[PDB]
């Protein structure tokens, strides 16, 4: 039964636009820059 | 958090992409548009015997045809299909240029190429010329709509024998496909291989 | 925005609620925990012949056990399924508790009855004793799963002739329902009626 | 010895008899032909609730087109599909001639009527117009395949609420029918009884 | 269960050619004149 | 082809905890009290 | 006349041979007793991309827990199975005295094995144990039920691409077959060979 | 589609009884031993 060891690191936050994964550091998404609410 | 995957479906404009993406109907009820990339993100939801594994795929708004991809359609993508169509050749000979551009930027994600529209009859790029799995698919049918995903889920996780327990909601088949031509095929493809 | 319900989905404990509400595996991969209420919220999408329709279905995490259930369990509730246990004649006595405590807080929203557990050969309430449609279920066998909900949406969407035309994927059964009793209970419910 | 029950297949040349019946492809294989009548008789298997059920059905070789079918065609005729073509309005016309002759030679043996090809979205024979039970078919997708002999055997039986547990291998579908399509006839059919 | 009381008439015989169900006294099927085997 | 005719009011906000809908007026879900992102 | 194959289906008494040839709802319907042999035969019926095949299934009526079969049996038998149960390892030592049996008497004709009763958790023959092909079975499931009879098709006609285009009428399965289990069974299976 | 060249010797004969196709100088069935009709 995964994920294991498939989640993500720490404080990432996904794109409510895109919705794409990103760095807890990120202020806007990697992807389509939508700022992170 | 959950277990998912960015999934870039890309391949030459009328090859069937966007049909193909609106085969899971649940996906295409949640779709979200991606305004700044033009971009539909369908999240396609499958359940296997080890539970539940989530593509979003990005399908274009047709700016394919006019030009390149940006940057930012092809970012953190974690899988690809590659699609073209069956009955035009050109869509086929492009198919190493858009397995270029995904490695180019990517790289060794797992991509499965998909020959689509086998329902027409009249077909112009055969098994004998054609991580890079092949599929037969027809979108209007649902044929082998499964395959791409069940392949690149067993790449992911590592596990060859993945099943998916239960099918999504599909979209009712707006075409047939003949059983019989199903078996021809395959059995082309395995008198390629 | 979409096309959206609130179901509550109430009755006794042990009964069946959360085995029922979990056959819909999208849903249940994509609940919601309200840790005010102690709810999950299960988003269960299905496919009309006019398109999708969404049931969030409230689940409680146990407390009708020990008491009420808040007022905001049934704020904003759109319809409703009471279940009661086929093999437990107390959960069905309690029905009527249960119509009653919904009406007083609703109200004359629709509301389908379930008797669950019709895979049990050792059945209690039978069709003799049984808008307050009702249905015989079996969760754990998917058996008359979609019935509820496709009545709940004619009710709704005011359209008599509406059908589902894609099921939505459904948790393997874990136990089977014998054709010939459903067909046996089926004219039990027609020699009620 | 067993249970089994000949079925007298009529209605004008052109209307999909032939196509209908090679839909149970067991049937098909095990089709008797009849020299002295122009008949090939098509065994065909169905699984109740209650068991097998046998209908023997006597399809022309396209004498219909030309003349009168033969007395020996409807000896001991024991039930009846009356078929036409939902395309085509004189087939609709010639029913109750249809209807009659089997009368005249029979008599109150159940007998379902059918509108065959409802696939084709170009429809002349509209509900509106239309034991004389009705039910809109299409042979070649085997849209509502079932439901003439499931009427039938229930009704020669005398179990109202007889079911098929299992269905017969069928031919894979020709053509495909809109479910969309199949609601909105079915909601026809209400609108017009 | 059925057929209880569906089965036929004793010495009843089914016609290998039609397969009319055929009376005891038939010598040829009732309806495609077959001669019983 | 619905929903007509079954849009919410302009400005219905869906909580993101449970997933009620709420008037544009609202400040908290009306039905778990999370407060509007 | 048709294209129609002896099938001969042999293994220890309680294996589930009687239980497995039954699920084929239309080959029961229409098995023929052997009064002088103690044999019924079951004619079942699978269509393939290519049409029709018939396998006459050969069932004891229980003399193999008393003696040895008549030659009788296995006069011009063209294919075999030979079933064992997966939770009693002596029917599975016995398999190479069937295999042997059958050979004497034949010989090369294609032979599956089948290991039946996977539904049972508590397994006792797995995998690492197990022309000789073998299939996990669960013959009250209709777990793998068609794949003994493809691949006997596929052996049988001489074409490795062989289909069924549709699926025989089974008999409701009576006990669920987990399809993680299956999946975990299919890895043990891969992970032996 | 088949069978071509599957089909049995001219004058081969299905028993009735368990169906094993006989030869066509088969006075009984070989499996069987039921005679010919
Ligand atoms: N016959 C057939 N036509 C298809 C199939 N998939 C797509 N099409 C048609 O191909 C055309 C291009 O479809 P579209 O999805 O917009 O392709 P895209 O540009 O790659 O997104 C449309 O006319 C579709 O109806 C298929 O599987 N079979
Ligand atoms: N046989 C049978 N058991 C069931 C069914 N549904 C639920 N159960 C069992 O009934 C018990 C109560 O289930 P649960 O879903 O927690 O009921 P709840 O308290 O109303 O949420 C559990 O042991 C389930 O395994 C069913 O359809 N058939
Ligand atoms: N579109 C469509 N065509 C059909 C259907 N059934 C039969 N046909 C066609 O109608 C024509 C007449 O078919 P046939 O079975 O020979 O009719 P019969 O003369 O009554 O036996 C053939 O061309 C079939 O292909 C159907 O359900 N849909
Ligand atoms: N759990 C389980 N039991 C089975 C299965 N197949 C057969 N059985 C049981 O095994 C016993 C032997 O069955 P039978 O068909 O008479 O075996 P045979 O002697 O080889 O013909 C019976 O009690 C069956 O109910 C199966 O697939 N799963
Ligand atoms: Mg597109
Ligand atoms: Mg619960
Ligand atoms: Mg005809
Ligand atoms: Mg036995
Ligand atoms: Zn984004
Ligand atoms: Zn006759
Ligand atoms: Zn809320
Ligand atoms: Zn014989």
């Amino acid at each position: 039964g995964f994920g294991d060891k498939f989640k993500p690191a720490i404080g990432t936050w996904d794109c409510d636009t895109c919705l794409v994964q990103n760095k807890p550091e990120a202020v806007k998404c990697v992807a389509c820059e939508t700022p992170k609410p | 958090p959950q277990v998912q995957f960015k999934l870039v479906l890309v391949g030459d404009g009328g090859t069937g992409k966007t049909t193909f993406v609106k085969r899971h109907l649940t996906g295409e009820f949640e779709k979200k548009y991606v305004a700044t990339l033009g971009v539909e993100v369908h999240p396609l939801v499958f359940h296997t015997n080890r539970g539940p594994i989530k593509f979003n795929v990005w399908d274009t708004a047709g700016q394919e045809k006019f030009g390149g991809l940006r940057d930012g359609y092809y970012i953190q993508a974690q899988c690809a299909i590659i699609m073209f169509d069956v009955t035009s050749r050109v869509t086929y000979k492009n198919v190493p240029n858009w397995h270029r551009d995904l490695v180019r930027v990517c790289e060794n994600i797992p991509i499965v190429l998909c020959g689509n529209k086998v329902d027409i009859k009249d077909r112009k790029v055969k098994a004998k010329s054609i991580n890079l799995q092949y599929y037969d698919i027809s979108a209007k049918s649902n044929y082998n709509f499964e395959k791409p995903f069940l392949w690149l889920a067993r790449k992911l996780i590592g596990d060859p024998n993945l099943e998916f327990v239960a099918m999504p909601a599909l979209a009712p088949p707006e075409v047939v496909m003949d059983p019989a031509l199903a078996a021809q095929y395959e059995h082309d493809l395995e008198v390629a291989q």
